[PDB]
């Protein structure tokens, strides 16, 4: 299933890939879960995230 | 006025 996530809450490092945690729009905020860049098809909330952090 | 942005999740990993 392909979900519509609404924004990006953290990032880390597993494996060297790259998996962010997510908080999606169809599903609830705690149901939010870690999902990578590679599966990501958010460059919106990828860069908004690191703008956030900077 | 709809921001929608889509993501599938990592049913596994292949590693």
């Amino acid at each position: 299933g392909e979900f519509v996530v609404e924004k990006v809450l953290d990032r880390r490092v597993v494996n060297g890939k790259v998996e962010y945690f997510l908080k999606w729009k169809g599903f609830t905020d705690a149901d939010n879960t870690w999902e990578p860049e590679e599966n990501l098809d958010c460059p919106e909330l990828i860069e908004a995230f690191l703008n956030s952090q900077k | 006025a709809r921001t929608k942005q889509t993501a599938r999740k990592s049913t596994g990993g292949k590693a």
